RNA sequence: UUAAGAGUUAAACCUAGCCAACGAUCCAUAAUCGAUAAUGAAAGUUAGAACGAUCACGUUGACUCUGAAAUAUAGUCAAUAUCUAUAAGAUACAGCAGUGAGGAAUAUUGGACAAUGAUCGAAAGAUUGAUCCAGUUACUUAUUAGGAUGAUAUAUAUAUAUAUAUAAAUUGAUUAAAAAUAAAAUCCAUAAAUAAUUAAAAUAAUGAUAUUAAUUACCAUAUAUUUAUAUGGAUAUAUAUAUAUUUUAAUAGUCCUGACUAAUAUUUGUGCCAGCAGUCGCGGUAACACAAAGAGGGCGAGCGUUAAUCA
């Protein structure tokens, strides 16, 4: 039996009563205030616990369940805070153990319903400072810095492509303060990984704009073939990009 | 492609991949998905409705169904073979851009892409459906990352007004600290856990108005002078940046912060690798996606007979 | 680089008048300018209100000055006087009826 | 439940059920014929459409109004 | 061009950007209609080059795949190229001098056959 | 779409690939062996038996296949200028260089096609020479399975 | 007779055969096919529009010349129907536009031979309703068709959970009943426009498309390897030179909500009537099914319905 169902919070949380008939709210609204916590006048939301990012290298995801739907926490002491009969935030009237009783994965779960999906590491600048003087440099190929590393090939690669832009940028200075703000924020919200054929190309004489290339093929494999599948007026119209980046129809 | 309406309505409660706050609420209360006291039809079409909320909301219904592959890859622990029936749409490029964090959701990193801010190996691409292969190299204008993972910009009134704030409590503070000083440096080491020229040192600042101030931001420049924000208006230390300005990270940015697997990722020049197509292995899928293995399955079953 | 007149070619409407396929119309357009007649292209030439089949007559007859080849006129093909291939039969018929 | 003999321009005669509130179709009217048959009628199995012909759309007609041949 | 057997260009592709095919036909069948048999493919857009690559000195490179021990059967057999497979095969070295026209100085770039 | 499976996955057909010799050579022996080789008449025939008559009006056998010299070929489609009689001429220059280009190309065409097709016979053949090891050292390997047998019948042998 | 076999056609003479319930003969219908299109897991089934291959025809029938090849869109004769020139006349749009009819229904009386071909010519070059382009038509397909932030408005007095008041607060409803982050507002963009310039389709030259794609938001050069600081022509200003250097958005329908079958937030009108309906079926004062309001669920420049094909 499926039924329209408006997404409550599976949590319990504190409901409408008696309203005055203009305020003209909705329970899930209510939901949204006391799961966010007043409202400062910068317009912040300082009372949650994730309005804040994390700067100790360990990523701070939402815990619904293991926090039975209670959001808010002290700025400062970050003990936690609950919402009271007497409208005011205050302490619980006890601990929750399992805020405390945390598994080790379950920290680095994005998702509380997907316990698959985890978040990767982020390589410490040394490491890719040292791959990269290991492959540029040194000359150990990316096999052997693999497995030196515990790294994948791909990832090498990526990291030795990255380093270079990094260091022409460098060079000219191209980051800026604000780049490098957030890239020291970013870095620190993630856990840190611990270690033929014939061609023939036509003469070219003056004023000619452009070079003939000719490709050597054999006949029956050279050719756009008679009678071919006009797939242009279906749904598996072929479309590709030029190298120019424009979308053409292959 | 869709017109985005009522995307983040709480009632339907439908995560989709954005770093909002309202959408941080939705994936909050909804717990998990309900598939219990339901035919298979209903089963499936709830599947859908979760799935396809968040893996390509954009992507219209009968394109998706072109797209669909309905032939998947995989390189004890058991391996969700079916959390990969959206893999396909990792590789398309306003995709990679959301996953790579230059973007702070698919429609903001489409609007990035149109607008020429993106390029693929050296290239300007201004189209959100191009693929990437792997080992492809993309890149975003840093200014337009800084502004998707940053704090928008307050208006010149609103930073006005925020700053009135500021001085009155400012005020308020080194009031209090004058009339009870010993015991306000003691209370204050309390929380941190006697000299009286600590309250002298301290200084007074003027209340601003907004009729006289309105309209000249270069006067209300010079005439703030709070310790923590010194001649600048709050979140406009330079005005012509499209962003706040003392560059803070934007509300609510932990929840989504996930380092996804297949890309590699420079924030330093706002630059990415393609390293590869998202593969299921023993434990672990690349497809970062807020839904179990049930709901993927059952989209997955739906998307192979198309509904029927 | 421009070729010089000739003398059989004085100036530019000279060669309009030669070269003729009612072209002599756009001595104006040209102001006997011989430099201006052998530096600009179809562009210009459109913009300064030459249609099509002018503009492509006197580039190409400029090109034949150029290399030297003549520039005299050829005459577009006309049809036959009795008429197209299709009706020649029937106006023949009529024609001969009438005389 | 009003029906209407029609013949058509093959030259087969039918009877037609003609659907919406109110019919503005009299005899001789030009209508155009759709396939459906009138299931609680015997012998109607076609259906006239509403918007074509000497057929109005169903006046006052707000929803389903492309069914009726209603405009807004 | 004259004869039964002529090499041609077929048009194939899509309105506003022609590709073309290097075919062996009969004169008096269509343009269009399947030859005697297909010799190779020639596109004729240039592929496009970065402003950086005209200072460097690169020019644009138009592509043309063929079959080269066909053609040259086919030539000797007395089928007769047109006007623009003349040029096409010209410009290849398969055709020398003898094929050219009044109507058609330095070398930049000499011919050169490479894998 | 799906009869194109059956080929590649290739939509769309070339024109059938032409023979620049339409008979076989005489080099090529083994088409020359084969053809006239002893004809076979039994239950699998091609050819009237020795007493039997055929029609008043037919041949008994098939015609003749004809085999190219390709040095006949050459020599008379492609010949050679006789004699060098010529002076200069706008055209006759250009047209003894294309003549000659012809030539060579329709030379060079031919001899060609005769090499590879005497290279894929030979290798052809050569390939089952090789097959021919293969069954003899299974052959060989038959003798050490047996080598050792003590002469009882033996049910796999039964 | 033919280049050529054969009762293929004509002549002559013999024999009595040949086909047939695994369907002859006759009748009706149909152009056939693919490495084409649709569908299915597949075998297959459907179409034969579009791309391509073959055949037949060019108002109807027969015959003749030429020719290698023709019962030719040729010629003669006749038939049908029109026109004038009234003659041992011409024409037959199944060539491109276009008109009338028939139909549920299928467009421009368009531009250029610039390209790729065809014909003529030694050549220059000429012709080309082939062809290439554009026009009309959502008929089909693809890409765009705006992101981020966003539940209040006033008054008070190197820290930071700022707190107090008052005022208002649309629809529905009195709480898990919502509409609704939806609006407005704010931040930031881009399209279009306006300026410049500007390829490529084509080269010896020739560009219909074309008010070209695309690039930059003053213009170049001079270095680095896209971002920069410089030199030089612009630029109004105030008073050669400190300054800045076009502007700028937002635009969604159509079907459905008893089950099949996704659609709980509820109300009104009607009362076996009006009506709905693919099947079950609904409609007699309490209609989740008719007609509507609210809310909601699909698909979305399309949505539904009819007709058909496959499963
Ligand atoms: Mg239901
Ligand atoms: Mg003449
Ligand atoms: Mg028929
Ligand atoms: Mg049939
Ligand atoms: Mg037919
Ligand atoms: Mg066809
Ligand atoms: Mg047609
Ligand atoms: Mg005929
Ligand atoms: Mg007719
Ligand atoms: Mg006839
Ligand atoms: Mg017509
Ligand atoms: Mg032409
Ligand atoms: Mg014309
Ligand atoms: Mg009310
Ligand atoms: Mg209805
Ligand atoms: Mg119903
Ligand atoms: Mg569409």
């Amino acid at each position: 039996f499926s039924r329209r169902r408006i997404a409550y919070p599976f949590y319990p949380f504190k409901k409408l009563g008696r309203q005055h008939p203009k305020k003209h709210d909705t329970n899930l609204k209510t939901a949204m205030r006391q799961f966010l916590g007043p409202k400062n006048y910068k317009g912040e939301y300082v009372m949650n616990k994730y309005f804040t990012v994390p700067t100790n290298h360990v990523p701070n995801y939402i815990k619904p369940d293991l926090e039975r739907g209670q959001s808010l926490e002290h700025p400062v002491t970050k003990k936690p805070l609950q919402l009271r009969y007497d409208g005011t935030l205050g302490p619980p009237p006890v601990e929750n153990k399992r805020l405390q009783n945390i598994f080790k994965d379950r920290l680095l779960q994005p998702f509380p319903s997907n316990p698959h999906c985890k978040t990767n590491y982020v390589l410490s600048p040394q490491l890719k400072q040292s791959i990269f003087e290991e492959i540029t440099v040194e000359g150990l190929s990316a096999q052997q810095v693999s497995q030196k590393y515990g790294l994948k090939i791909p990832r090498v690669e990526a990291i030795v492509k990255l380093v270079s832009v990094e260091n022409s940028w460098n060079r000219r200075n191209r980051v800026s303060s604000d780049l490098k703000t957030m890239d020291e924020t970013l870095y620190r919200m993630f856990p840190v990984f611990d270690s033929n054929t014939k061609v023939i190309y036509g003469e070219l004489v003056e004023g000619e704009r452009s070079q003939y290339k000719f490709t050597n093929a054999k006949v029956g494999k050279v050719g756009y073939r008679y009678g071919s599948g006009n797939r242009d007026n279906k749904k598996d119209r072929r479309i590709g990009f030029n190298k120019l980046g424009q979308m053409v129809y292959i | 492609p869709r017109k985005a309406n009522l995307l983040k309505s709480l009632a339907r409660g439908r995560v989709r991949t954005s770093f909002n706050k309202y959408n941080l609420f939705n994936l909050y209360k909804k717990g998990g998905v309900d598939l219990k006291s339901k035919s298979l039809y209903q089963q499936k079409w709830t599947a859908k409705q979760e799935t396809r909320a968040y893996h390509g909301e954009h992507l219209t219904e009968k394109r998706w169904q072109t797209v669909f592959k309905p032939k998947l890859d995989s390189v004890i622990k058991e391996t969700p073979f079916l959390l990969q029936t959206f893999a396909v749409l990792e590789k398309r490029l306003d995709f990679a851009l959301f996953r790579a964090m230059f973007a702070s959701s698919v429609r903001q990193a489409r609007q990035f892409i149109l607008h020429g801010n993106v390029r693929v190996n050296g290239v300007k691409i201004k189209h959100p459906s191009y693929t990437l292969k792997p080992g492809d190299m993309f890149s975003v204008k840093p200014d337009k990352v800084l502004e998707a993972l940053g704090a928008k910009k307050p208006s010149f009134q609103e930073a006005l007004k925020i700053d009135k704030t500021q001085i009155v409590l400012w005020n308020k503070y080194v009031k209090e600290a004058k009339t009870e000083p010993k015991e306000v440096w003691e209370k204050k080491l309390e929380n941190f856990e006697f000299d009286p020229k600590w309250a002298k040192n301290l200084k007074y600042h003027d209340p601003i108005k907004l009729s006289e101030l309105e309209g000249d931001e270069p006067k209300a420049r010079k005439l703030i002078n709070l310790p923590w924000q010194k001649n600048y208006v709050y979140g406009r230390q330079d005005p012509k940046k499209p962003f706040f300005t003392p560059w803070k990270p934007r509300p609510f940015l932990s929840p989504f912060a996930i380092l996804p697997h297949h890309l590699e990722i420079s924030f330093k020049t706002c630059h990415a690798v393609y390293l590869r197509d998202p593969v299921a292995r023993p434990g672990q899928s690349e497809v970062i996606s807020p839904f179990d293995v049930p709901v993927h399955e059952r989209a997955y079953m739906y998307y192979l007979r198309n509904g029927k | 680089t421009i070729p010089k007149p000739s003398d059989q070619v004085p100036d530019v409407d000279a060669f309009l008048n030669k070269i003729g396929r009612n072209c002599n119309e756009l001595k104006d357009t040209f102001e006997n300018n011989w430099n201006n007649l052998f530096q600009w292209d179809s562009k210009i030439l459109k913009e300064k209100g030459v249609n099509i089949q002018q503009r492509k007559y006197i580039l190409k007859q400029v090109h034949n000055y150029r290399n030297n080849r003549p520039i005299h006129e050829i005459k577009l093909g006309k049809k036959s006087f009795f008429g197209g291939e299709r009706k020649r039969k029937a106006f023949t018929a009529k024609w001969k009826a009438e005389n | 439940r009003k029906a209407c003999r029609v013949r058509l321009t093959n030259g087969n005669v039918v009877s037609a059920y003609i659907p919406g509130e109110g019919h503005d179709a009299q005899e001789h009217s030009i209508v155009y014929v759709r396939g459906g048959r009138c299931q609680d009628l015997p012998g109607v199995k076609y259906h006239v459409i509403r918007g074509a012909g000497d057929l109005s759309g169903v006046v006052n007609r707000i929803s389903s109004r492309s069914k009726y041949g209603a405009k807004k | 061009t004259c004869g039964l057997v002529r090499i041609r260009l077929a048009r194939f592709g899509r309105k506003n950007s022609p590709v073309y095919n290097i075919v062996v036909a009969n004169s008096r069948k269509a343009r269009d209609a399947k030859p005697i048999e297909v010799l190779g493919t020639y596109v004729p857009v240039p592929s496009p080059v970065t402003k950086r690559e005209l200072k460097r000195g690169v020019v644009p490179i138009k592509d043309v795949k063929l079959d080269f021990d066909r053609t040259k059967y086919w030539i000797g057999v007395g089928a007769q190229p047109s006007e623009t497979v003349t040029k096409l095969l010209r410009k290849a070295g398969i055709l020398n001098d003898a094929w050219a026209t009044s109507k058609n100085r330095k070398v930049v770039f000499e011919r050169m056959e490479t894998l | 779409g799906k009869g194109a499976a059956k080929y590649g996955f290739k939509s769309g057909v070339f024109p059938t690939t032409r023979s620049i010799l339409k008979s076989p050579t005489t080099k090529q022996t083994d088409i020359i062996n084969k053809v006239k080789s002893p004809k076979p008449k039994g239950v699998l025939g091609i050819g009237y038996a020795k007493g039997v008559k055929h029609p008043k009006g037919s041949h008994r056998l098939s015609p003749k296949v004809n085999f190219i010299d390709v040095d006949n070929l050459i020599a008379k489609t492609v010949a050679e200028p006789q004699s060098i009689k010529s002076s200069n001429g706008s055209a006759q220059k250009v047209r003894l260089q294309k003549a000659e280009l012809r030539r060579k190309f329709l030379i060079e065409a031919f001899r060609k096609e005769e090499a590879r097709l005497l290279h894929k016979h030979e290798y052809l053949q050569k390939r089952t020479k090789e097959l021919e090891k293969a069954k003899e050292l299974e052959l060989e390997k038959l003798n050490k399975e047996k080598s050792s047998d003590l002469t009882i019948m033996t049910l796999d042998k039964m």
